[PDB]
């Protein structure tokens, strides 16, 4: 019956919830089920046709006091359930896109629906609007691991040559090592040019 | 009515609401035969269906004589109540229902049952002792842990994953920088 | 979301270290910063500046622990362990623990965190031999872990009382005690009319 | 014996950067640990965001003297203190942005409810009012186009409280939280009307948990696992802190 497509969408939601927490990295979230979602939206359209085809037949006289009191209500409950599965799936994928927008793009696009490619842009634009204002003195997209550490040894993990950064210049020669203040290199550590800590 | 601690967008609540319960219809109803997998027939009084909980929870309330009776489900039969009361730690709840505790809470709401609330409060408190032993025990996995995690619900696996990562990150901090 | 999932309702052990690093500790300076009546100066904004511009070598003073560790990283300080990090005071607490099954002893909230920081960073500054201090910190850690496992037999719909439990000992138990008492409360309130 | 100590106390009697940081630490610890979105420290935050701007200018000005004793430890400490302070505020704001995400439809409900006991501008920073109002339209446009466009009109509401499940996720008011019972923030215990003694002498607050019809005494200087709905009034009044 009608909810059985929704359950397949939310079993894919659950598997992507597990996937994104089990695997230690930021994984690329799996491809949007445009097909299962079109099946669900098509079934909601047939439940709408059944509300239309009932709502007229009330005036034609077919014992609506019992008959419509149940048939409308069950047709409506099926559409509440399909709305919930779609919204529960779409909110989970939203939570992961916001996590990318803070964690990485704060400092795979084939997988996203076009509304999500759009939403991810508008949300990265919102993040940069918060840090570009008052509260600019603290880099909100910065690290949540506390600064227990003052100067650190860092080993340069990939060649990138002479690079600028706001605080200074480094020549990132493959397998040279720097002893430098943690606050200067922290974004290069996040980009994966540097190793240690 | 719904309780605020189980969420709209909460995937394990969406999945729990999907599970079927046995239902007797108390009325004849045209058009609804798609619930019996034949759209062309009416529903007939004393048909014994199985309906998803998101449909059954609501049909049990409205119609006084409502559209449906919920029959007592297998997972709350006296057999399962007896098995819970002898040995909570040994019991393979993940075979009885993968969502047993979420479904228990919904059943205790839907019919106020001081009896089932006692049995399920005790099952939870007794299995929580073992969840803390298997979460606390960190290698420098065992069969005696893995045989227990296979007996484990989709509710208690969250508590296990979360508690285990709490002990593990604390060891990881104490015994290196 | 904006905050990572493993931080959503609790502190990381590194945030529990950061909280403990905000406490005062006594030190013996190896620099005299105090200018005579007969130069750079500290100018801090979260802690008392007047303690650091007045250091005299080998007269003890108190500073915030994250400055003591930053000075002790050079040869420029030595960190005076609190009175409770003595083999006498640890052994009185071990006796208290064995004598009173029903209670935790009155150790300070930061005792595991501060022991772990100072045994790594200030290993040379103990008056007692550090292998007997590590030994008694472990003896205390293990007795309190038994008393915790006894306490969890009483998870409840209403409350618990956990009087002298450390911040690090609360922080490992938080996502278990609160998650189980939350489901015991949901199962209970569901039964009510 | 003639007990003098009040005569000796009257003879003896003859806002700051260190204090505000201690209120930021209280705010950060309670915000991480509570289920509710607590009200924003409006004046505290304006003060700290001044001191970070002035101190970060001062560290740069002192680094101009080094072009011309000349010991560098106080530069190292003034810099590592700004990193420690900027971390607490970033971790604080990132935490309460995470709650505005969870509670958008609940905060929208407090804002549509013109009879509300709370104005949203009491509760949120100007930058959180910005984040809230626009993140709500960005997410609403996504779902409204992508799936709601196809729904029948009475199901197009993203915030329907009348349906089979309430779509507005409220805070879990009864969350168990760990509390440490401070006593009054003033050392002056005799001021407080809620506080009272016990047997064994020791003072406490009494609170009733209404589902169970149970009174509990929260004795000063001890730690409880306790329901947040019972604590709110003591926490807002600074009588307890969340561990």
């Amino acid at each position: 019956m009608y909810g059985d497509l929704g359950n397949k969408l939310v079993l894919e939601a659950k598997r992507t919830k597990q996937l994104y927490a089990r695997s230690n990295q930021d994984v690329n979230l799996p491809m949007y089920h445009e097909d299962i979602i079109r099946n669900i939206l098509k079934e909601v359209s047939n439940l709408r046709k059944n509300t239309e085809y009932l709502k007229e037949q009330q005036q034609l006289g077919m014992l609506d006091d019992k008959v419509a009191k149940c048939q409308y209500f069950v047709t409506l409950l099926c559409m509440e359930r399909n709305k919930r599965c779609l919204l529960a799936y779409q909110r989970l994928r939203t939570d992961i896109l916001d996590s990318m927008a803070w964690n990485n793009n704060g400092l795979d696009t084939n997988n996203l629906s076009h509304q999500e490619q759009e939403y991810l842009k508008e949300y990265c634009d919102l993040i940069t609007d918060l840090k570009s204002g008052d509260l600019v003195d603290i880099d909100l997209s910065g690290s949540l691991v506390p600064p227990s550490d003052v100067f650190i040894d860092v080993r340069v993990l990939k060649d990138a040559g002479e690079i600028q950064t706001e605080y200074g210049v480094f020549n990132l020669i493959k397998d040279s090592q720097f002893f430098v203040r943690q606050s200067d290199v922290e974004r290069l550590i996040q980009q994966g040019y540097l190793q240690k800590i | 009515s719904h309780m605020a601690s189980m969420g709209y967008y909460d995937i394990d609540d969406v999945l729990a609401d999907g599970t079927e319960f046995p239902c007797k219809f108390q009325y004849d109803i045209p058009g609804l035969g798609y619930l019996e997998n034949n759209p062309g027939r009416p529903i007939t009084k004393n048909t014994k269906l199985s309906l998803p909980l998101w449909l059954a929870r609501i049909l049990a309330i409205v119609g006084p004589v409502p559209f449906v009776e919920l029959l007592p489900p297998d997972m709350f039969s006296t057999k399962v109540m007896n098995a819970i009361k002898t040995d909570p730690v040994a019991l393979d709840l993940h075979s009885i229902n993968s969502h047993f505790f979420s479904l228990a809470i919904k059943w205790i709401m839907l019919f106020s049952e001081k009896e089932l609330a006692n049995v399920v409060s005790e099952l939870l408190l007794q299995r929580a002792q073992e969840l803390n032993h298997h979460a606390s025990s960190l290698s420098i996995t065992n069969i005696a842990t893995s045989t227990f995690l296979l007996k484990l619900e989709e509710m208690e696996k969250e508590i296990y994953k979360k508690s285990h990562e709490s002990y593990k990150d604390t060891k990881r901090w104490m015994f290196k920088k | 979301m904006s905050l990572p999932a493993h931080l959503q309702q609790t502190f990381s052990p590194e945030e529990i270290q950061f909280i403990v690093e905000n406490e005062p500790i006594k030190i013996f300076p190896r620099i005299t910063t105090r200018q005579k009546i007969r130069h750079t100066r500290w100018q801090l904004i979260t802690t008392d500046d007047k303690a650091l511009n007045n250091m005299v070598a080998m007269r003890s003073t108190e500073v915030v622990l994250w400055i003591a560790l930053l000075l002790k990283q050079q040869s420029k300080c030595s960190i005076v362990a609190p009175q409770w990090l003595t083999t006498k005071e640890l052994d009185r607490k071990i006796q208290y623990e064995k004598t009173h099954p029903d209670r935790f002893s009155e150790l300070p909230w930061n005792w595991l965190v501060l022991a772990r920081i100072l045994f790594n960073k200030a290993k040379d500054d103990f008056h007692d031999p550090i292998h007997e201090l590590r030994g008694k910190i472990q003896d205390l850690r293990e007795i309190r872990q038994i008393k915790v496992l006894k306490g969890l037999k009483y998870l409840n719909e209403s409350h618990l009382q956990l009087d002298n439990l450390s911040l690090l000992e609360i922080n490992e138990l938080r996502p278990f005690i609160t998650e189980i008492m939350d489901k015991l409360r949901e199962i209970h309130t569901a039964s009510l009319t | 014996d003639i007990n003098i100590d009040d005569i000796l106390a009257e003879l003896d009697k003859e806002v700051s950067p260190q204090q505000d940081f201690s209120d930021l630490m209280k705010s950060w610890k309670n915000e991480r640990c509570s289920p509710e979105l607590l009200p924003y420290p409006h004046q505290l935050m304006k003060r700290l965001l001044n001191r970070i701007s002035m101190q970060s200018q001062l560290i740069e000005n002192i680094s101009m003297g080094f072009l011309d004793n000349e010991s560098k430890l106080p530069l190292l400490c003034m810099e590592t203190e700004l990193e420690r302070l900027k971390f607490v505020i970033r971790s604080y704001i990132r935490c309460r942005l995470s709650k505005i995400d969870k509670f958008s439809l609940y905060l929208r409900q407090l804002n549509e409810d013109e009879n509300s006991l709370i104005s949203l501008t009491d509760l949120l920073s100007k930058d959180e009012i910005k984040y809230h109002d626009t993140h709500s339209l960005i997410w609403l446009k996504l779902v409204n186009d992508s799936i709601l466009k196809y729904m029948p009109e009475e199901l197009q509401a993203i915030n329907d409280t009348e349906g089979s499940v309430n779509m507005i996720d409220e805070p879990d008011w009864n969350k168990f939280v760990f509390i440490h019972v401070n006593g009054p923030p003033d050392g002056k215990w005799n001021e407080d009307p809620l506080l009272q003694e016990n047997e064994f002498g020791k003072p406490c607050y009494t609170v009733t948990i209404p589902d169970l019809k149970e009174e509990v005494e929260l004795t000063i200087g001890s730690i409880y696992v306790m329901r947040y709905e019972v604590i709110r009034d003591l926490l807002r009044d600074d009588k307890v802190a969340l561990i």
